[PDB]
RNA sequence: ACGGAAACGCUUUCUAGCUCGCUAUAAUUACC
């Protein structure tokens, strides 16, 4: 099948508070809190590309592997062929290209009512001998931000039957991620994420992407 | 008023602050704790934040907020009170006529805090 | 289909109060009408700055120094005829008492938008004692080395160089709540009834409380067998959890005040007393060696919680099920019940 | 057929935060990063125009050598002309000059009161059996940076039509690069890019370009 | 007076030398509370402040300037290391003391020096 | 009627590939 680009395209709905990464650089001077990953120009929460990638991949050595898979290098060749393999020649590069997720309704929020894009939630720990208390602030992504989503794959070399698998693999891949978190407190209830409105396009060459959006629509 | 030195002003204020000298090791001892400031300091930050990509008229809604929630927390805890008084934050408030006036002050209650962590205050 | 899920519902059987830190001043609200008035203070403002009343507004609002009227008060000193500003007002219930009072309330945990919501981060707190309670492997430990505490290696869980990732509580997941409307939110007052006295005398303190009968909902997954095998038995572990507190605590008290247990039983996030926040078996020694010395924890056990709350009670099997036993109107705080179920793939 | 030089211009806009760096052991005496190529006398971040020629032509080659080519001595007759071929006479010297790309906005920055040019991306991986973490800072230009963007080409000895195909090649290798990454930690969300304001204009000899505007306006 | 040409880097020795160091480890030699973890947010800024001390005039970074104090004092109260560090450095004092680009880039330096003596001395 | 005329130290080459900033933790205990 000739070279050709198809993008896959979602808007990440929170369906709880979101807690990814961060450090005392981004701190506001006074922040008590864990503070969240944001884009440095707008000060606003963004979903890194580094962590939707991932999560989705070791989830999905769970299902695809059936090998123990003690190191990324010793992934299944359907695994390494999409996110890519630093140890096997032939997946060097790989055909997923994750992107970092900016957050788009904004507006919507600001006219919620919100007085920030970023809630920071009290939790404790009760000692269950002295019934002492430890209290701790952190930094979440409120709750149904929306957040815009690309994934990009590419057809190359893999003919027939290789893209339809690679398909059904990112489409397990996403409802994996559905029925998990997104990196957080998850545990605790942190990282519930769902993809609305997702949708295939081929952006370059040609291909056949009705099958796929029906596939996509109903089954993820 | 306070603009352009205003670290100067800022720490002048702070080392005026009140001081719960009863303490056996009560050095300066500041009264007050992060903890009491923190809603205004994030409504602050998220204030400069927003002004950024938003205009000075049309954003007064929140700083009338910011000036009810500091005089609110002013009522509610003795040191807030104080420490608005001895850095003269709600005259400060009043005064901010331009964008250039409100990041100034944003950065004012910045440099605070600072030196508010630097000399003992405990958060 | 790989992991497992669990959809548990929780019927408030009285007050519940987790709560995050904030708490209301008598000087924010207005008892007018049925409804308790919440105002939103910047809302406040800027009709008051509308009004030419502003400076007024403030030299009140900064006048606490332990202001001995404040209040809304000072709305009717002035015109004050106005109050469409702000929203969601909490209506009277008559419990709560002395009004025309209220002083100092404290909020309950709300989320980014103003609604209020039960964090999965509590009630996985309630389910750990829960568990932790029950399993004989660890009721028997706490730290001696040093005034005592929790063992807190008596469950592994964090990554352990070399090792295949043992942790059990990062494989049980539970749902933040969704929010609920804030129109079922009451405000429940304190009140301590010591079977020493034999009475019960209310103290000076408000809690914002979900009104009793509301349902809310949670999901709960486990990613491991022990967690799926775990979280199964939860029925079964929470009503031995309560046959051993009333044993211990409740069955020392006046069964006026025991409420009656309908489905399971779960103590969460109130002022429900220290018994259900520990294992109370071991804590028992320690946590009384706390308090001596100042405002004392004066029984050798504690004192039993209660809530002055409307007597709802209409729960319906054949006939009146009057959730509460006794007559003068007392729930037992923090406690609810629920019933947990299994989905699938 | 006669001599003419056409500039491509546009403003090349990060989309996500952007990493080509590399020299470590000239790196600032700071603290652990892994450095972004920067030009000296400013310290900002630099797009090399070795990078954009370089991932522009690798693309290029999945789309026009239809066979595939084990160096890039093997390339195409059309990807030589453009890009140079050491190795056949007629191409030794290729028709397109890729310009080292500046920092244009550094005012616009300033402005939105931005204290850095680069961001510094915390990271981390978990083993698959320990579930240990082991973190990672790697460094980035900021989002909403733009660089000018400057590409020559040059007619002599080519049929219109073949001038026609260059162009064609061209669009194509930009359209590429916007559906992919500029050479980074791409799979993990980095290096996205944008060309904004592209235009062609003949800066010698004589050439019409209103037709090939109108048409790189359309396929960006 | 603090900062000379001549001056600086025998003084950041020294100031590292001085500093702060973990008697209570058996384990470790002169071991330092400080590390690079808890500079990094600082020394990048004032990396970026010499970096543009080249491209824009001083007036135009008095902005800058400012807010490298404020941060030095904030990390100084929130690591007690960091306020060990900036203490036997005099860092404050010699930002006082910056009315020039020839000053300024002096005291960038002045701190490159600092760190690479941290690190050459036992680092983080 | 200068040991001197004439002669670009140039052409090709992504500082790239792999890596969740993650792991337990009820906002809570006490009321003579």
């Amino acid at each position: 099948m000739t070279f050709a680009k198809i993008k896959f395209s979602a808007q990440i709905r929170l369906e709880t508070g979101l807690h990814i990464g961060g450090s005392d650089a981004f701190a506001a001077i006074g922040a008590i809190d864990s503070p969240v990953i944001k884009d440095p120009i707008t000060n606003l929460p963004i979903i890194p590309g580094s962590s939707l990638k991932g999560k989705m991949r070791t989830l999905l050595a769970k299902v695809y592997n059936e090998k123990v898979a003690e190191k990324p290098s010793d992934d299944s060749d359907i695994l390494s062929r999409l996110f890519g393999n630093s140890k096997d020649k032939r997946f060097k590069m790989g055909r997923l290209i994750f992107r970092d997720a900016f957050l788009s309704n904004a507006d919507e929020l600001d006219s919620l009512g919100v007085r920030s894009y970023t809630e920071v939630k009290f939790e404790n720990t009760i000692d269950r001998i002295t019934a002492e208390a430890n209290p701790r602030q952190i930094e979440r992504a409120i709750r149904n931000s929306t957040f815009d989503f690309e994934l990009i794959y590419e057809i190359t070399d893999e003919n027939e039957n290789q893209v339809e698998e690679d398909f059904k693999v990112i489409r397990d891949g996403l409802k994996l991620l559905e029925l998990d978190y997104l990196g957080g407190s998850g545990s605790r209830g942190y990282g519930k994420v769902a993809f609305e409105n997702l949708k295939a396009t081929t952006v370059f060459g040609n291909y056949d992407v009705k099958t796929l959006n029906e596939l996509l629509t109903a089954e993820v | 008023l306070t603009d352009e030195n205003y670290v100067d002003i800022a720490e002048k204020a702070i080392l005026k602050l009140e001081r719960n000298t009863r303490n056996r090791k009560n050095p300066d001892a500041f009264f007050l704790t992060t903890s009491k400031l923190r809603n205004l300091l994030s409504l602050t930050s998220t204030l400069f934040d927003e002004s950024k990509v938003k205009e000075y008229d049309a954003l007064l809604d929140r700083i009338a907020y910011l000036r009810v929630q500091f005089v609110y927390q002013a009522g509610r805890e003795i040191a807030v009170k104080d420490l608005i008084e001895k850095a003269q934050i709600l005259e400060a408030l009043k005064e901010i006529k331009d964008r250039e006036t409100l990041q100034r002050f944003c950065r004012y209650m910045e440099a605070l805090v600072a030196y508010f962590k630097f000399y003992g205050g405990k958060d | 289909n790989d992991y497992r899920t669990f959809k548990l519902s929780l019927l408030t059987l009285a007050p519940i109060h987790i709560g995050n830190g904030e708490k209301y001043t008598s000087r924010e609200f207005i008892y007018e009408n049925k409804k308790f008035y919440f105002p939103d203070m910047g809302k406040f403002y800027n009709k008051m700055v509308e009004k030419r009343l502003a400076e007024k507004f403030e030299a009140f609002l900064i006048q606490t120094r332990p202001n001995n009227n404040r209040l809304i008060s000072f709305l009717n000193d002035n015109r004050i005829a106005e109050r469409s500003f702000g929203g969601y007002s909490i209506s009277e219930t008559g419990l709560e008492s002395d009004k025309n009072a209220i002083n100092e309330v404290n909020k309950f945990i709300r989320d980014a938008f103003g609604n209020p919501y039960i964090p999965g981060s509590s009630l996985k707190g309630a389910i750990r004692t829960i568990l932790m309670n029950t399993t004989p492997k660890w009721n028997n430990e706490n730290a001696v080395n040093r005034f005592p505490k929790e063992n807190k290696n008596l469950i592994p869980w964090g990554p352990k160089k070399g090792k295949e990732y043992d942790d059990l509580f990062n494989a049980i997941r539970v749902s933040d709540s969704k929010p609920f409307d804030n129109k079922s939110l009451i405000l429940v007052q304190k009140w301590d009834y010591s079977a020493k006295t034999n009475k019960a005398k209310p103290l000076p303190l408000y809690r914002e409380s979900i009104s009793p009968l509301t349902k809310i909902e949670f999901e709960i997954t486990t990613t491991t067998d022990e967690a799926g095998r775990l979280i199964e038995e939860l029925g079964k572990r929470a009503q031995a959890f309560y046959k051993d507190y009333k044993a211990f605590f409740l069955s020392e008290f006046p069964d006026d005040k025991i409420q009656a247990n309908l489905q399971y039983p779960i103590y969460l996030g109130a002022g429900s007393g220290a018994w259900t926040k520990t294992l109370f078996k071991q804590a028992d020694g320690i946590l009384q060696r706390r308090y001596s010395r100042m405002k004392t924890k004066m029984v050798k056990k504690g004192v039993l919680k209660l809530t002055k709350a409307p007597l709802k009670t209409v729960k319906i099997p054949s006939g009146n099920h009057s959730l509460v036993k006794n007559h003068e109107s007392f729930y037992e705080m923090g406690k609810a019940n629920f019933m947990i179920k299994e989905i699938d793939k």
